[PDB]
Parts: structure tokens; C-alpha cells; sequence
């Protein structure tokens, strides 16, 4: 149906900005929003559209200490949107006695946009873990529309915080929002700094301004996985059809992503599928197997190589999954875009459920666990010491995540035929 | 509806029933009791058998001629009789 | 022009048609679609057209 | 034909000139009346016309106790009218004793501003329910026209007091008022103070000058409904032609209204046909079922969706409303007005019969029947006293009311095939 998007934080503010500005630059309307006639098009999910055609879009402006949202305030985009919903520490505990206290006027701004939409698919958010101001306040927003509506999905793009270690608390405050990740939430995408330092590295050389150029391929990433959405496809146009095959259980669904060209700026069916089979061309860094694989590839195809491409790819097994049932890879085809330069013509994105990840989590739950062990990394802040005056919510997430990886774990075995 | 004859030697009755009615009601302001029941009995009898048939003669097919038909039936008290 | 409307938006659009008959009369079809099973569709055919392609295929 | 106005009280006489003020800055002319030149219409029915084009209104001003008619009296509008008709407690008796005495004279100012029209057609007056100097004298005056003219209508247009409870006597005078208004009036439109008060306080943010605003949605409304009348149109240009449908029933002749826009500061005729649907965009607050409801728009309409749009309205069934008989929904259209800037293009009027505003007098009814039974609520003024020493006439309109409620509430059956 329709999505309704959601932003927060100074990380989510500024990926949804980039967003916004790519889909702007992408279809053909004008940065006030005013269609361009040389332009056809659905943009109806996530831009509710006016009479001489603006397309304001469905995102709600969440911002606390605002000093980027004041630059985003003032563009030449904010004519595109004016929905009036701009409304104002660094601690989890912090961000979320600071939305505890506005749930009401920000409900009301939530169910005004509700009543705005005649029908209702998901609700997306632009989030990153341990963030700040975005920590906490993220995960007490997805309590409340997870008390308040079962009927709807949420799907979640967010990074996973490395700085490769001033902050010592902020393992803890990850925890307790995967912790909220895990059992409030449906499906989760998630990215790493490193692995797009790698790519960023790889392809330019810049090290400072890292943040404006992930951006630019969390932008990427986003118009790829919702392109058949935006232009008319005829399967998996819910967003639950896409999401149904990755995730069979409910605390194991976290999902992956890559994408074929780490430089942008033939190609063949062969060449894109196992170019995606590597970790280099994933943005996310025994044996670990995928449960399952889906791709969406975009570009100037020729229809019959690619069954003979599937036949190979059984036949080298260049991929190691078996998680202990058939499901496999589903691959799939979206239309290449029109109104910008098609150059590196053919692209796939990549989205899979791997038990690899977990590692990830477990270094850090390795790191929390130590910092746990010696209990002087809350610095005793005093938002934390209200909220929880026994700290037993760090133990009950301790417990939680240690289900999860233990669940990722079994999940690796060919003997997951129960307890999945 | 001048060209269809069914139609309109049905609505003949249902403006000469009128003509009947309106100044029939105008004489007593009172109980009708100069057989002022037994026509009205007649009337609305009457009226409800021609009304299903100019209901079934009508269902040329515009959608304003389709849709003023449910707006009696929004009743189902014509979706029935 | 007609013949690709045909066999696009059915062989998407019928998806939002199919999930309301998930949760049956023959004129709520209608004006779904003008905004153990078997349907009943009929739509306007033009003469000009409806001469170069057989009555039977439509069945097929 | 033509239509005299009447405004009595300091709500009525507020309302009233505050809809003459909407009409002067509506239609082409000036504060004094002359004609503007930049400016066709009929603005025969409410003002008589002169020879220098001076629409002079068709208003008697009645006043008691004046304060706010003062500054009726020094306005720039004081040039529009001057028939020379204006002459001089908060009990219903006292306001019933003192039109007693000038009933005269009143009614010389009465027959002269007949002898004024040629033709007629109804008389409005405006009026507040238990308005104090209003109550009873409005009643007084109702039982006069009601004696001497059976030929003619009268609309009214009179608000339900809620002041969320010094004045305890309030309830009385209020049913001995709608007492004499179900027995000796034809049509009765009537609004809430608490429903205004919600759409005033969702529109804007403010609280004491309510009244101000009140007045201005008043006027709006009263345009909207005589929009057809002073626009010309082509039918139910009579006002009885507009009533006779809406009212079956000589006690049952309540008509609750609604508007589109709750902020006036594209829509189909879908979209204001379901806002117009909600209690919420109405201005008054079993399963209740509406016997018949009366729409008309006013804006940049297609014609052809409307006819698609009352399909769809039958297929979802999102109106509940089944009296007993075939009575349903009529939609009309009047002009979008000029000479002002038409902003909300599209506006739509809602009028109808529905039952569920008998709860609303059964609350007063509550309320007035707990002061009955412990009677001390009169307080022993002097004038209810005189006026009756054995207050049966409280009695008399208890009766009535009852009757009342009964058949509003045996009008819901259906079964009121008999006794209708």
C-alpha cells in the first residue's frame, strides 16, 4: 500500500535529506516539487501527491539539539516539503525520558499523517545505533507503534556504530537498542562503517568527509531496494511480499545487503551475480551459511543468459548456503532508470539472511560483557540511574542477545529442523 | 421517455394520482371521513405496483440513468418489492 | 495499444483487485474495477479490433 | 419570494451583525451600501434595494439592556441600514414580561416592514437558547408571529448552551424555550458551543475571545446556506422548497449542520463527501440513524466524478442511516463565489434530520428533571412567580419534551411506518 517514512536523529536527518535529494534528482520534478513536463511514474508510496502535482513526501521531522536540521531547514528543497511537524543528550536513557515526555504531541503528529494516508503498508525510519540523541528516543518511538499497531511492518535501515576504539557507554546504549531491534521490530537492514570505509577507500581516496560520500550510497541503496515500487513493477510491490521469503523467524531477521559496482563513476549476468558473491561487494563486513538470498538486478539484460547463469552458479557452487532447508537465492529484475545518464548499465542489489553477522554482534557483546565485567563504564550518569536504579534492563538484554546469538548459532546446523 | 411507451403509460397514473390526492387533502383539515381512506388505500397500492414496474422497465443505461436507482435502493425497500 | 494493455495488466494492478476477494456478488467486481473459483469480466471491445482478434482467444 | 431577518439578545445581535459584515465584504458593495462599480447578483431577499443601489437589510433590531449595541450603533456600517426600529432581566419571564408590554409597538415595527415587502417568504431571527435577556422574550415573539401568521416560515438559527457545569435556572429556561420552539416552529437549526469549541481549539490555539470566532463560523455557515438564494440558482430557491424534504414530522424538525474545512486558512468531491461524513467536521456533537441528509457544494467541481463518487458512497456504505423509509441523501451544487479570493476551492454544506441530538436534550432533560425533583433551582425570582404560581407550565414541557424524546426515539425503529 502506502509507506510512511520516518526521520530522527543527525545521522537519519541527513540520510533522509540524501533521500530525498536523490528521488528529487531521479524522477523528474522540480526541487519545489512541481512535475517537469519532459518527463510514466507511481509516486504515490512515499509522496502524497497535490493538484499541480506536488509531491510532498510522507516524512515526519523529528530533530533535538538541531544544528544540521537548521541547514536543512533552509534549502531550496524545503519547498517540497512543509507537512508543520518539526519538533524539538547524547545518552539512550537521555533520548528516551526526552520522547517520553512529548509521546502525546508527536502521537498526535503520527495520527495525523495516518489520517492523511487512506491505507497504510509500513512505517520506515532513518536511525542510526548509538547516535546520540537518536539512541533511546528511536527505540522508545518503535515501542510506542509497536503497542500501537499490530496491523502494520516496520523496516529499519540503520549502521552499526565503529570508531575503532572518550564514549564508554555507548555498547551499552547499542545493546539496549538491539535489544528493542529484536523484539519489537520485524525486519532489520543493517550496514557497517568499515565495510564502507573499505569501499570508500577503495574507490576515491577521501578520509574526512567520509560521511557526505556514505550518504551518497546509503541514497544508492535505498532508491535500489525500493525501485520496484517507484517504477511499476508487478510482484513484491508490498512491502511484505519482499519481506516473507528472508526471514522465517522472528528474532533472526536482520538482513544484508551488497551492491555490484564499488566505482560508479558488457557487464554480464555472470559477471554481477558473482561479483555480489563476495564480502567486498556486501557493505556489511565454522562455516557460515545464508538461509536465504534475494536479488534484484537492474539494467540492459538479455533474458536467456540468465538461466543458463543459474545453471552455472548451481554448478560451481560458488555459494556455501544450507541452513537445513530449501530455500535458496530468488533473483529478480527491475526497469533500468530513465531521466538520468544509464552508465555502468547493468546493476544488481543483494539482500540475503546470512549467520555471519552475528560475529559482529558478538564482538559487541565481547566488548560489553568486559565493560560489563568491570561496571565503571556508565560513568554514572544520572538519566540511566532514574530510569533503572538496579540496572537488571542491562542483564535482561544480556540474556536476550545471548538467546539471539545462540539462536544464529543453531541456526548455522542442518539440525535447525526444530526450533526455527 | 416520450419515445417508450411501458414508462410513460405508468407515469401517467402517478401524475393524475397526484392531481387526485393534492386536492383532496386540502378540504379538511381534519379526519378525512368522506371515503378519504378507502382512495387513499387504493392509492398507495396503486403506487407501489407501478413503481415496480417502471423499476423493472428501467433496468439508454447512462450512469446518471443507472444511478438514480440506488438511491431509492439504498432502502432495499425496491431491491425487495 | 489495446492488445498491450491487455496482456500487461493482466498475464500489479489485479494484485489490489485479488486481496479484497480474501476476506461474493457480481457487482462489487464492477466497481472494484472501474475504480471453487471463476470471475466474471467483461469490458468494452471496439468493432475495428474486435474483428482482427477471435472471440475464442478472449476464453483462452 | 422574500425573506425577513429579526435579531434580538447579544448573541443574536452579534451574529447578526456579523453577518451583515460577511455579506457587505462578500457581495460588491460599500459599508454605507452604494454599489461598487468593479462588480451579477440578487441581493433582493435580505436588502431592500434603492435608487443609488443603497441595499438597505431587512433587519429589526431589538435591544435590552444595550452595551454591544452601542457599538452596533458607532459603526461604518451604521450607513448600510437605519429603518428606524430600534427601541428598549436574564429570566425567561422577566424577558417574556417585558415583551409583553411593547408587543404593540413592536408589532407596528413588525407590519410596517411588511407593508416594506411586497411578497414574502420566511421570517429568520437570530437567537441564543437561555441567553438571558434573549430567553423568553425570543419565545414571546415566536408565540406572536406564530398567532398572527400561518402563511409564512420561520427558520432559526440558535445555539445550545454548555458551559460545562451561579445561573441554575439556566435548564428551565431553556426547556420552557424549546418547548415553545418544537409547538410553534416549523424548522430549527441548532449548534453546539463545546463542538465549535473543539474545531476552534484544533483550528487555532485560542480560548477567551472564543466568541469572536464563533461568530465568524456563524457567518459562514449563514452564507453558505442562503448561497443558492442570493447566487441565483435554479432550484429550491424558496426556502420551504429547501426545508420540505428534511422534515417529515412537525416535532421532529432539528437540523444539525456540517462544513468542510475545519482550517480555511486537489479535494474531490470523495474526499469532502467523507470529512462531511464525520462528526468531527460537524458543529453539533442504539445505533443513531439519519432520516434524510441534504448536501450542498460549492467550489471547482468535475461533474462527472460526483456521479462516480455516489456509486462508491453506496458500495462502502460508509453513511449508516435506515429511518424506515426511502428517504436518502441529496447532493447539490451552487456557485463558487467571486469577489473574494477562493482559497479551499471546494466546500461543501451538510444539512440533516438525525436522532442522535435527542441525547443531547435528554442530557438537559437529566439535568432539569434532577432540579425538578429537588426544586430549589428557581431561587424564587419574582417574575417566574407572577408568571405562573403553580410553575405547571414546567410540567407542561415536561410532558412535551417527553413526547419528544419518545418519538425521536421511536423514530429511530423501523418500524415508524405508522405514527410518522
Amino acid at each position: 500500500r502506502e509507506i510512511i517514512t520516518l526521520q530522527l536523529g543527525q545521522c537519519g536527518n541527513q540520510i533522509g535529506f540524501e533521500f530525498w535529494k536523490q528521488l528529487c534528482a531521479e524522477h523528474g520534478i522540480s526541487p519545489e516539487g512541481i512535475v517537469e513536463e519532459f518527463a510514466t511514474d507511481r509516486k504515490d508510496v512515499f509522496f502524497y501527491q497535490a493538484d499541480d502535482e506536488h509531491y510532498i513526501p510522507r516524512a515526519v521531522l523529528l530533530d533535538l539539539e538541531p544544528r544540521v536540521i537548521h541547514s536543512i531547514l533552509n534549502s531550496p528543497y524545503a519547498k517540497l516539503y512543509n507537512p508543520e511537524n518539526i519538533y524539538l543528550g547524547n545518552n539512550w536513557a537521555s533520548g528516551f525520558s526526552q520522547g517520553e515526555k512529548i509521546h502525546e504531541d508527536i502521537f498526535d503528529i503520527i495520527d495525523r499523517e495516518a489520517d492523511g494516508s487512506d491505507s497504510l503498508e509500513g512505517f520506515v525510519l532513518c536511525h542510526s545505533i548509538a547516535g546520540g540523541t537518536g539512541s533511546g528516543l528511536g527505540s522508545y518511538l518503535l515501542e510506542r507503534l509497536n503497542d500501537r499497531y499490530p496491523k502494520k511492518l516496520v523496516q529499519t535501515y540503520s549502521v552499526f556504530p565503529n570508531q575503532d576504539e572518550d564514549v564508554v557507554v555507548q555498547p551499552y546504549n547499542s545493546l539496549l537498542t538491539l535489544k528493542r531491534l529484536t523484539q519489537n521490530a520485524d525486519c532489520v537492514v543493517v550496514l557497517d562503517n568499515t565495510a564502507l570505509n573499505r569501499i570508500a577507500t577503495d574507490r576515491l581516496h577521501i578520509q574526512n568527509p567520509s560521511f557526505s560520500q556514505i550518504n551518497q550510497l546509503v541514497s544508492t541503496i535505498m532508491s535500489a531496494s525500493t525501485t520496484t515500487l517507484r517504477y511499476p513493477g508487478y510482484m513484491n510491490n508490498d512491502l511484505i511480499g519482499l519481506i516473507a521469503s528472508l526471514i522465517p523467524t522472528p528474532r533472526l531477521h536482520f538482513l544484508m545487503t551488497g551492491y555490484t559496482p564499488l566505482t560508479t563513476d558488457k557487464t554480464t549476468v555472470l559477471d554481477v551475480m558473482r561479483r555480489l558473491l563476495q564480502p567486498k561487494n556486501v557493505m556489511v563486513s565454522t562455516n557460515h551459511c545464508y538461509i536465504a538470498i534475494l536479488n534484484i538486478i537492474q539494467g540492459e539484460v538479455d533474458p536467456t543468459q540468465v538461466h543458463k547463469s543459474l545453471q552455472r552458479i548451481r554448478e560451481r557452487k560458488l555459494a556455501n548456503f544450507i541452513p537445513w532447508g530449501p530455500a535458496s537465492i530468488q533473483v529478480a529484475l527491475s526497469r533500468k532508470s530513465p531521466y538520468l545518464p544509464s552508465a555502468h548499465r547493468v546493476s544488481g542489489l543483494m539482500m540475503a539472511n546470512h549467520t555471519s553477522i552475528s560475529s559482529l554482534f558478538e564482538r559487541t557483546c565481547r566488548q560489553y560483557d568486559k565493560l560489563r565485567k568491570r561496571e565503571a563504564f556508565l560513568e554514572q550518569f544520572r538519566k540511566e540511574d532514574m530510569f533503572k536504579d538496579n540496572f537488571d534492563e542491562m542483564d535482561t538484554s544480556r540474556e536476550i542477545v545471548q538467546q539471539l546469538i545462540d539462536e544464529y548459532h543453531a541456526a548455522t546446523r542442518p539440525d535447525y529442523i526444530s526450533w526455527g | 421517455f416520450i419515445l417508450l411507451k411501458p414508462v410513460f403509460h405508468c407515469l401517467n397514473e402517478i401524475l393524475d394520482l397526484c392531481h387526485s390526492f393534492c386536492s383532496l387533502v386540502s378540504q379538511n383539515l381534519g379526519p378525512l371521513d368522506e371515503r378519504g381512506a378507502a382512495q387513499l388505500s387504493i392509492l398507495v397500492k396503486g403506487f407501489s405496483r407501478q413503481s415496480s414496474l417502471l423499476f423493472k422497465i428501467l433496468s439508454h443505461q447512462i450512469n446518471s440513468d443507472l444511478a438514480q436507482l440506488l438511491l431509492r435502493l439504498d432502502y432495499n425497500k425496491y431491491y425487495t418489492q | 495499444e489495446y492488445l498491450q494493455a491487455m496482456r500487461n495488466f493482466f498475464l500489479d494492478t489485479m494484485y489490489d483487485f485479488y486481496t479484497s476477494i480474501f476476506d461474493q456478488n457480481v457487482s462489487f467486481l464492477n466497481v472494484q474495477l472501474q475504480e471453487l473459483d471463476g470471475l466474471t469480466l467483461s469490458y468494452k471491445v471496439p468493432w475495428p479490433v474486435d474483428i482482427v482478434i477471435s472471440l475464442e482467444c478472449q476464453k483462452i
